[PDB]
């Protein structure tokens, strides 16, 4: 049911009823961003546009034709229209395509859509590439991790989250062609 | 008398002195905390892509936080955000509902527990002193969803330029309560999306929507941060303006206390000579 | 001051020209003719300067123009004292003056 | 050499009161309509106290500061803040034109 | 204007330049409420934009050259049209180049008339509000 | 020094002096300049540090003790020593064993030769750089 | 104008040592007694020195 | 403040024009021809207006 037509436009009348005319109308992110998931287009052959994001750092805003993310029902490729989806991704390496080229980033979690009008968003929260990670420590990590394991809920929650993160890592360093 | 107005003008010398110096100070904090702010646009963008944006919406209990800065010498940020937060509050409190306001900043406390004082739950501060970090943004978020409303306002100046600060509000709908609801059309839309997620769409959509209040929280006080650096840029120029015209003014009246001094002194000592010779 | 008009006056009135006259520091004319007038047992005016400030200049000043025969220009150097141009000496030199050249460092 | 941002809660409230109460002594004379055009006002002493108890107990910050300058007594304060919003709100009243009127 | 006076004088005035410079000196008194802090010290209105862009009018208005005094029927004309509005539309650099515009197009019947009768009669408001609005100011 | 004027100015100073001082009056007017930045915690675009941090050593290089005054050519040294970039760029809890450690263990010849010549010769400033590079200080 | 809490530790120190040096600096007298009520104190060279 | 980055070119061309102006003010003069090497110029009014 839709009975209820909330939004920007909507909250200006609203705000021109009972917030006085002596200042003007408030701004909403949606007027910021020049892309929208319904909207159609952006895909206009092979490649579809990517966002890879971090909170500190854009990492990529091209347009990419081959997307491997490391979903928690394992790893998937997106081509040009994949199906519109919210995947949560795993601790793994996200791959970019632009042809022969290709950039390798290792993340830490996060999500990533795929929205109706063809555009991905890829959203993490630290996405360190594979030579910048070192292999010394991530033994050092999971063995330092894996063994001392409390049995308090909160401690062993943050116990599988370094053994599944250190697991894929060390799957992930050793695994470059 | 005449050495009064001599260490007043030396008081507004200095003080234009250092006006001076904190608008260069203040101008380099811009510009070094922009770059932040242009990197932290852009994982706003896919949660309001996905989730849309939906201001006025029917709620029963909501957290409204204000944005506001620590040191005070913005000069008509912390204040515009309150006129603000009031502004879009009493549009969206008609439905007899729970309103909890938060304040992050300490001259938001200053400046929200006397215009809606019982409603004032909670302030956050210190958040500007090192840096702005995700897991700083993070921790605030999570005692947001300490309690659980139905929507997250979020009041903070979008840096739109060195001149121009937008106050910008911002929504968070938590999934179950409203967000399931709001986004139906012939069915959902939502459902276009293939949620390839472990659990159930109900968690998915709660991960996501904490996940969207800590970006937006992050994203927000460092837009605020940055509008406070450049409007403090402005009001510190404004300073140096007043205290320029001030220190002109003071001079010429200095001069005109010192040009009456010597007359007065060598009309004293022409009457004590004119008695005599 | 006024033997160096008097040389630049011949080149006016006699020669028919268009003579400068350098005046360097007419302050310094002010400062003597103040002195002048402090010896001569006249009280002093305004902050310091002789009663006949106005006139002293103005018998200076006056002379420095263009005839029918030629004409005398003046470029005067103007210290200002204490930085101050509301100072008696400085604004009385002032309503002479039809030009200024400021050099700065 | 600071703006009224920087000012206290309580004392920009005492700033409000007294550009209040410093327009509120101005008062128009009935020897200066001459050449100023406003009548004069007269002034009981009652109104002039009742007046100023409400501008400092804090009974007229609502009304603007434009609303007690140069009137007579605290009616006439609410009677020029009508006439101040009348006034923004007659911006749109009509677009005046008076035609066919040349051979009247 | 703030501070210069004339109250002796002021019921001489040429009546007719006492109709329209009554609301000239009002309008530049709330002028005077947004001066030199428009967008200078912290914050515009655009609300009272008008008041800026119109007090810039009615100064330009008042520039004037040197050794060219106006007759006082070419005086109340101009600020008619800078004041009843027949000006905001001109842009403000060539203000002082409509007003000369105004004198030149305007037809000499209504200063005669404004000269003899002394005063903006009810009978000369229309035909000078009609003289005005076939005015060719430039630019704009 | 920004009161203190000389009209004889340059035209009367030691031509070993008049090469070295010139670039000291203009880092001191910049320190004047930027005086106001120097007690400030958040610090600067480091174009205003490196001033802040050179005009200050170098009002320290011009302290002196009472009733011992200083040979011309060592004072020239000494100056030579913080307008070149050579003074004590470490921490500086090292300034009894470093302000006058350069008259102290530079060897007197160049002394000598700064004194006959009164100037510092293309063929001087080498061995003077070189000099410089090798203060001991040895209290640290 | 600021208010002493951005110094960065090293003109906060200064500020602190020398306002432990004002109070430092002032002496009960022996004839200020009958004005304050703290007895005097006479404090030698060598006993002031090391103490500054 | 800000520095030639964020300068608009309506406000740039402004610059590149003051700053040869600020220069085309400068001139040689005839009596320091004899210790600067460089000729003294005597610059006309109409000369003046012109090359302004």
């Amino acid at each position: 049911e839709a009975a209820a037509p909330a939004g920007p436009k909507e909250f200006t009348e609203v705000w021109n009823k009972k917030a006085p005319s002596t200042l003007i109308v408030p701004e909403f992110p949606s007027n910021y961003t020049a892309v929208k998931a319904v909207g159609e287009g952006q895909v206009h052959g092979d490649a579809f546009p990517v966002n890879f994001y971090t909170p500190h750092s854009i990492l990529s805003q091209a347009q990419k034709d081959t997307v491997v993310l490391p979903g928690v029902d394992g790893y998937f490729g997106v081509k040009a229209s994949h199906v519109p989806t919210i995947a949560q991704l795993k601790p793994g390496v996200v791959e970019l395509h632009s042809g022969a080229e290709s950039e390798k980033f290792f993340v830490s979690g996060g999500f990533a859509f795929v929205h109706p009008n063809g555009v991905t968003d890829i959203c993490v929260l630290e996405a360190a590439t594979l030579d910048q990670v070192d292999p010394a420590a991530v033994k050092s990590a999971l063995a330092a991790a894996s063994a001392a394991q409390p049995t308090d809920e909160f401690e062993q929650a943050a116990n599988r989250a370094a053994i599944e993160l250190y697991s894929a890592l060390e799957s992930a360093v050793e695994a470059k062609a | 008398s005449n050495q009064a107005v001599k260490q007043r003008i030396r008081a507004i010398k200095n003080i234009g002195k250092i006006t001076k110096a904190m608008k260069m100070v203040a101008a380099s904090k811009m510009k070094n905390a922009q770059i932040a702010v242009e990197q932290s646009r852009g994982l706003v963008d896919p949660f309001v892509r996905l989730f849309g944006d939906f201001p006025a919406v029917n709620s029963n209990k909501s957290v409204v936080v204000a944005v506001t800065s620590d040191k005070g010498l913005c000069g008509g940020l912390n204040s515009n955000i309150t006129k603000y937060t009031r502004a879009t509050l009493a549009t969206t409190e008609s439905e007899g509902k729970d309103v909890v306001v938060v304040s992050i900043g300490d001259k938001g406390r200053s400046q929200l527990t006397r215009i809606e004082s019982q409603r004032y739950q909670l302030a956050i501060a210190d958040t500007y002193k090192v840096r702005v970090t995700f897991g700083q943004a993070s921790l605030i978020v999570e005692e947001l969803i300490k309690h659980n409303p139905q929507s997250y306002q979020i009041l903070f100046n979008k840096f739109r330029s060195a001149i121009s600060f937008k106050p910008t509000v911002a929504t968070i709908l938590s999934p179950d309560l409203l967000e399931k609801q709001l986004e139906d059309v012939t069915g959902n839309s939502l459902d276009a999306y293939d949620i390839e997620a472990s659990h159930e769409r109900s968690d998915v959509l709660r991960d996501l929507t904490e996940f969207h209040l800590g970006v937006t929280l992050y994203n927000a006080m460092l837009e605020n941060n940055c509008s406070e650096h450049a409007s403090r840029m402005s009001a510190m120029e404004n300073s140096t303006k007043s205290a320029g015209e001030m220190l002109g003014k003071l001079t010429l009246d200095y001069n005109r206390k010192r040009q009456a001094t010597i007359t007065t002194e060598l009309i004293e000592i022409i009457a004590g000579a004119s008695a005599l010779m | 001051a006024l033997t160096g008009l008097t040389v630049a006056e011949y080149f006016r009135d006699i020669e028919g020209q268009d003579v400068l006259l350098f005046v360097d520091n007419i302050f310094r004319f002010t400062q003597a003719n103040s002195e002048v007038s402090a010896l001569l047992g006249r009280i002093p005016s305004a902050v310091g300067y002789q009663p006949t400030l106005a006139t002293d200049l103005g018998g200076l000043q006056e002379r420095i123009t263009t005839t029918t025969k030629g004409s005398i220009t003046s470029v005067q150097a103007v210290y200002v004292p204490a930085d101050d141009l509301t100072d008696p000496a400085p604004a009385t030199t002032f309503a002479h003056l039809d030009a200024t050249t400021v050099l700065s460092r | 050499i600071l703006g009224m941002d920087e000012l206290s809660e309580e004392d920009k409230l005492t700033v409000a009161r007294a550009r209040k109460i410093q327009r509120f002594l101005s008062q128009p004379f009935q020897v200066a309509e001459v050449f100023t055009g406003t009548p004069g006002k007269y002034v009981d002493l009652a109104d002039t106290i009742s007046g100023f108890q409400g501008v400092l107990t804090g009974k007229y910050d609502d009304l603007p500061e434009m609303a007690f300058y140069m009137v007579g007594d605290i009616k006439e304060v609410k009677e020029k803040a009508d006439k101040m919003a009348k006034d923004i709100a007659s911006r749109k009243e009509a677009d005046n034109k008076k035609v066919s009127e040349e051979l009247k | 204007v703030g501070l210069s006076v004339s109250r002796v004088g002021s019921a001489a005035q040429f009546p007719g330049m006492k109709q329209v410079a009554g609301t000239l000196k009002l309008e530049l008194a709330q002028y005077r409420e947004v001066a030199a802090f428009a967008q200078f010290g912290s914050d515009l209105d655009a609300a009272t934009q008008y008041v800026l862009e119109r007090g810039a009018r009615l100064t330009e208005m008042l520039k004037q050259k040197q050794f060219a005094p106006i007759p006082i029927e070419r005086q109340t004309v101009a600020v008619y049209a800078a004041t009843k509005g027949f000006l905001d539309k001109v842009r403000v650099q060539d203000i002082v180049a409509a007003e000369e515009a105004v004198i030149s197009q305007v037809n000499p019947a209504v200063f005669k008339i404004l000269k003899a009768n002394g005063k903006i009669t009810p009978a000369l408001d229309a035909h000078l509000k009609a003289e005005l609005r076939k005015v060719k100011l430039p630019g704009a």
